[PDB]
């Protein structure tokens, strides 16, 4: 990460590209607190 | 020091030969903020 | 449910190498550490 | 349960100047004698307080913000001027107010009217009708009592005139009100000698007869303290102290409430508040 | 009477999707039958 | 302090979310951890078991009260008048 | 330990007591109410690390994000207001 | 509904991180503003200035000196009872509950220069009613604690203004609500004093307790608890303060116009009598009445008490509970009020006779 | 101490394993028990929900060298004398 002044100077002839897109995840995970966690988390005041 | 006229002649002194000094007349209370200026040129003022 | 949590911790468990060496030096034996570190909680707002 | 809403429909032939001059007049307070919900614009305006036939002075603007119905100026618009109550039981939610007054409102104040009592009022002038409308001080609780004392005093001061007591001392000088760190001197950098003392002389009147009056029926029931009927006296000294008195104490309307903002309210400057 | 909080829970005001906010509407729900059931048997002995 | 080292026992293994792939020496950023504990081969300390048990949860249950079901009512002529 | 054949350079201001170290050491809180910003605060003032004596190099743990020294509106170099969260870097505040 | 109010403050006088919430939080006046009234008001003959240098004392090692000027915006807003409490740890009856307060307040907080702060507020606090500043003047009801948030000397605060306390709703630890608390020290029902203590409404008041002799001025604040209304509660102030009352009045300041009249062979002179020449052989014609009303006893030095109305608690039956439970690292007695609607209009009454 | 209402949450574990046979004026023997607590109808501190989590945990795998498999390993005649 840096500024666009940085990145011009670097794409010049410094660095070299490899690639012009990406694969990237599209969703984030989920935590639920559920089944039997849920029991653990009212009578005593711990989970997992 | 023992005499007033010492300190407030030395108070004279020292500002009329710089210009970071407090105002002139010492308020009882308060924090002896200096008197700000219609102008800056070349940026904020580094003290010494 | 992040409005309910009180603190919660995360524990890793690391194991080191070692080297047979003769002597004169002091035989080794497998070292092991134990961590923990703990999630620290922000915000974030906007309004209109 | 609904608002209380006043729609006061301003006639054409207003100046464009004046129309203007309204737009900016608003989160300011003004009175009605009854509450109705289509006001006009002779019950805001000045000549509603005429006593005698005569312009209104201190005391009887005092005496009339009692027994009026206080309003704060929402939106306006071209057409028509938009308020809403203030004491009656409402739930004006928006309800902004603009700060006419020489101090700063610190988050938290409570907030009283007092008349125009110090050098001169506010007041928009609407020459296309013939009347003009004055709006009242907003200031906290706290001086309500120190600025009355302190511009009444400096008024008999002045009537001692005739070497009564010395006109030549400058040993006491510059009566302030110092509030949320500021100073405001009275004197207001020039001389108000004549058309404020005029206008406030009535008051200054009506607590010396009754200052006078308590330190002599005192005396006069008990002699040792350091044709005449006395009971009439005893009675008709309470009977005016008592009903002078309430004219003055007055109590709050308003409270700065602020989210989000700033915790001081400059002169000149818009606030939200909430009804006591 | 009916508590703060478990009013806030009867009526559907603050509801979240969790599982643990559910788990004590319910247990709100159970107080409040309690609480009926026994000022109506207080009738039946008044009457005596 | 070190309340946390004590919340969940620090070895007991559950199952590895991760694996921390640096395989480092750990005794040199002792500070960026809240709670640190190097061991030797196998030292003690790590086989401890004390926990807290809920021995039992008790109540009971009201009884109701007809009125007609008690002996009083011979007094009365019991009527409904809405 | 920089220069070995001597204890000090400047006796005045490198002693305990002396009159530098009274000066501007900041713990005698001299200068507590002036306004202005002192640049030999740091350089006389002894450090302490909460953890002074729990780590072996805190070089690096102590050495990423200082708040800013002095203001950065006005004219002069003011100290930093009760309300600022500016932050820059000490190469100089490190090695003093 | 509630009414929230919310405000930015310094965290000198007033740690939110520490107090419980619920609890009665105050405002503090603007210092610069105590000078000016201290010029005027001060009685004869009592230097004006031990105010002034226990006012610059205080704030010398409170935070940063500079910038407690005029304008600077920010500036040490608010406190908390707890802590306006143990500054005057030594002159309320329990002296358990108190000290316990007094030291859990102490060490708990920033303990750098933390005594210094207690004492020189004491000071100041003292020193602001010989010169007849009454603190009344200047500290007044913000609202109880509801939810904050801070940062490094800086806080933000948010409490319950006006309304039910227990419907305001935040994020405590445990439960969404929050109930009224106050030292146990601080509290007063004067109810169980007066041998009233009947069953029915009440309400809660703030009443301060000022004891002026020569250098031995001696300020406290309580909460009061009572039955009697805003007018009626003065007089049972006075019958439970009867000693100070008496004390006040004595050590805290340090005609025959009926007979003349009924006969005509007194000298006068008529109203139309009164013109140029008349001027100079009037005021000795008549009776001559010489004197002054010149050290006496006055209203600010016969003063004794200053209470306001901040919320009533209407209840079949006031509900309080009296409970040990900790600031943290120490234990101390707090009082734990239930239902209580605050009110306000800040109307503060003083009581001399 | 009285820590002990503090491990489980009062109401908790909520079928019950027996039933009380006698109703009686509890209050009068609050000091029989080691907590006690009389509300008279939903009181607040009831519906109080907070908790503790461990959001993972991460080990580490060796990796074991072959001396043959380097390339040190050239310079020496590794034989293996019994």
């Amino acid at each position: 990460v840096t500024t666009a002044t940085l990145k011009r100077q670097l794409l010049q002839g410094i660095l070299q590209i490899d690639d012009t897109a990406a694969d990237v995840p599209v969703t984030y995970g989920e935590m639920v607190l559920q089944g039997t966690n849920l029991v653990t988390a009212l009578v005593m005041g711990k989970a997992v | 020091m023992l005499h007033d006229n010492v300190t407030e002649s030395l108070r004279r002194i020292t500002a009329s030969g710089g210009r970071l000094n407090p105002t002139e007349p010492l308020p009882i209370f308060g924090g002896l903020r200096p008197a700000t200026s219609a102008g800056i040129a070349r940026g904020q003022a580094s003290v010494c | 449910e992040l409005a309910y949590v009180r603190d919660g911790v995360i524990q890793f468990e690391v194991q080191q190498p070692m080297i047979a060496r003769d002597g004169p030096h002091p035989v080794d034996q497998p070292v092991h550490n134990y961590m923990v570190k703990r999630i620290h909680k922000r915000s974030l707002s906007a309004a209109f | 349960a609904m608002p209380f809403e006043i729609e006061v429909l301003l006639p054409g032939e207003l100046s464009p100047a004046e129309t203007s001059a309204l737009q900016k007049c608003e989160g300011k307070i003004i009175t009605f004698s009854t509450l109705r919900h289509r006001a006009s614009l002779v019950d805001i305006a000045l000549s509603s307080y005429y006593i005698n036939g005569a312009p209104p002075d201190t005391l009887s603007l005092l005496e009339a913000y009692r027994m009026r119905f206080a309003a704060v100026i929402t939106r306006v618009i071209p057409g028509k001027l938009l308020a809403h109550a203030i004491g009656v039981g409402t739930p004006t939610p928006g309800l902004f107010i603009q700060n006419t007054s020489p101090v700063d409102l610190c988050n938290g104040d409570y907030i009283c009217l007092l008349p125009p009592v110090f050098g001169s009022a506010d007041s928009i002038r609407l020459d296309s009708v013939g009347l003009e409308i004055v709006f009242p001080l907003t200031i906290p609780q706290t001086l309500m009592r120190e600025i009355i004392a302190k511009v009444v005093a400096r008024a008999v001061e002045r009537t001692a005139a005739g070497a009564q007591i010395l006109p030549h001392e400058v040993l006491r000088g510059a009566d302030v009100i110092c509030y949320n760190g500021r100073r405001y001197e009275l004197e207001t950098n020039l001389q108000h000698r004549d058309g404020s003392d005029a206008a406030i002389r009535t008051l200054v009147l009506n607590l010396m007869f009754s200052i006078n009056e308590g330190c002599l029926l005192l005396l006069a029931l008990i002699p040792t303290l350091l044709r005449f009927p006395i009971y009439e006296t005893i009675s008709s000294w309470i009977s005016t102290s008592s009903r002078l008195g309430d004219t003055l104490g007055t109590r709050a309307i308003l409270r700065v409430c602020v989210f989000d903002g700033p915790s001081t309210v400059h002169p000149g400057d818009r606030t939200a508040v909430i009804q006591v | 009477a009916i508590a703060s909080e478990a009013l806030s829970l009867l009526s559907n005001t603050y509801v979240d999707g969790t599982e643990i906010d559910s788990s004590l509407r319910i247990r709100a729900i159970q107080q409040m039958a309690r609480n009926l059931r026994t000022v109506l048997d207080s009738f039946e002995r008044g009457t005596a | 302090s070190d309340r946390i080292a004590g919340l969940f026992n620090i070895p007991a293994g559950i199952i590895p979310t991760g694996n921390v792939l640096s395989t480092i020496e750990v005794c040199a950023h002792r500070c960026i951890f809240d709670f640190f504990k190097q061991i030797r081969s196998d030292d003690n300390s790590l086989y401890s078991a004390q926990f807290d048990i809920l021995l039992g949860t008790y109540c009971n249950t009201l009884n109701f009260v007809r009125f007609l079901e008690l002996g009083l009512s011979v007094a009365c002529i019991c009527t409904k008048f809405p | 330990v920089a220069y070995t054949d001597r204890a000090t350079l400047n006796p005045w201001a490198s002693q305990k007591h002396s009159y530098g170290d009274r000066l501007y050491n900041g713990t005698y809180n001299l200068t507590g109410a002036s306004p202005i910003y002192s640049p030999c605060f740091k350089f006389f003032t002894p450090a302490e690390v909460n953890t002074n004596c729990n780590t072996l190099d805190r070089l690096l743990m102590e050495a990423k994000a200082v708040a800013s020294q002095s203001s950065t509106d006005t004219e002069y170099q003011f100290k930093r207001p009760p309300g600022s969260t500016e932050m820059t870097q000490d190469p100089c505040g490190l090695f003093q | 509904t509630t009414q929230l109010i919310q405000q930015v403050s310094l965290t000198d006088f007033f740690r939110p991180d520490i107090e419980h919430a619920g609890s009665i939080v105050l405002i503090l006046r603007h210092p610069s503003d105590m000078i000016g009234e201290a010029n005027t008001l001060t009685q004869a003959g009592r230097d004006p200035d031990v105010l002034l240098e226990g006012l610059r004392n205080l704030f010398n090692a409170c935070t940063a000196p500079w910038t407690v000027g005029e304008g600077g915006g920010l500036r040490a807003y608010v406190t908390s009872l707890s802590f306006i409490a143990a500054c005057r740890a030594e002159e309320y009856t329990d002296k358990q509950a108190a000290d316990a307060n007094r030291t859990a307040i102490v060490s708990a907080y920033g303990c750098s220069r933390m005594e210094t702060r207690l004492i020189r507020f004491s000071e100041c606090l003292r020193a602001m009613v010989q010169c007849h500043v009454f603190p009344h003047r200047f500290i007044s009801f913000f609202g109880s604690l509801l939810e904050y948030t801070i940062q490094d000397n800086l806080c933000n605060i948010t409490a319950v203004a006006k309304g039910p306390q227990e419907a305001a709703r935040t994020d405590k630890t445990s439960t969404r609500r929050v109930t009224a608390n106050i030292p146990a020290c601080v509290f007063w029902d004067v109810d169980k004093d007066l041998h009233l203590s009947a069953d029915g409404l009440k309400h809660v008041f703030l009443v301060f307790v000022y004891t002026q002799r020569r250098q031995r001025e001696g300020v406290r604040l309580h909460l009061a608890l009572s039955q009697l209304n805003e007018q009626c509660f003065g007089r049972g102030i006075g019958f439970l303060l009867g000693r100070i009352r008496a004390e006040n009045a004595a050590w805290g300041t340090e005609l025959p116009l009926v007979q003349l009249s009924n006969d005509p062979t007194s000298p006068r002179c008529s109203i139309g009598e009164i013109t140029g020449v008349n001027w100079n052989l009037a005021r000795q014609r008549l009776y001559q009445w010489t004197g002054d009303f010149r050290g006496l006893p006055t209203q600010l030095s016969c003063m004794y008490a200053a209470y306001t109305l901040i919320g009533t608690i209407p209840s079949e039956s006031v509900r309080y509970t009296r409970r040990m439970e900790r600031f943290g690292g120490y234990n101390v007695p707090t009082i734990w009020l239930e239902g209580v609607v605050w009110g306000g209009t800040n109307t503060w009454n003083e009581c001399y006779y």
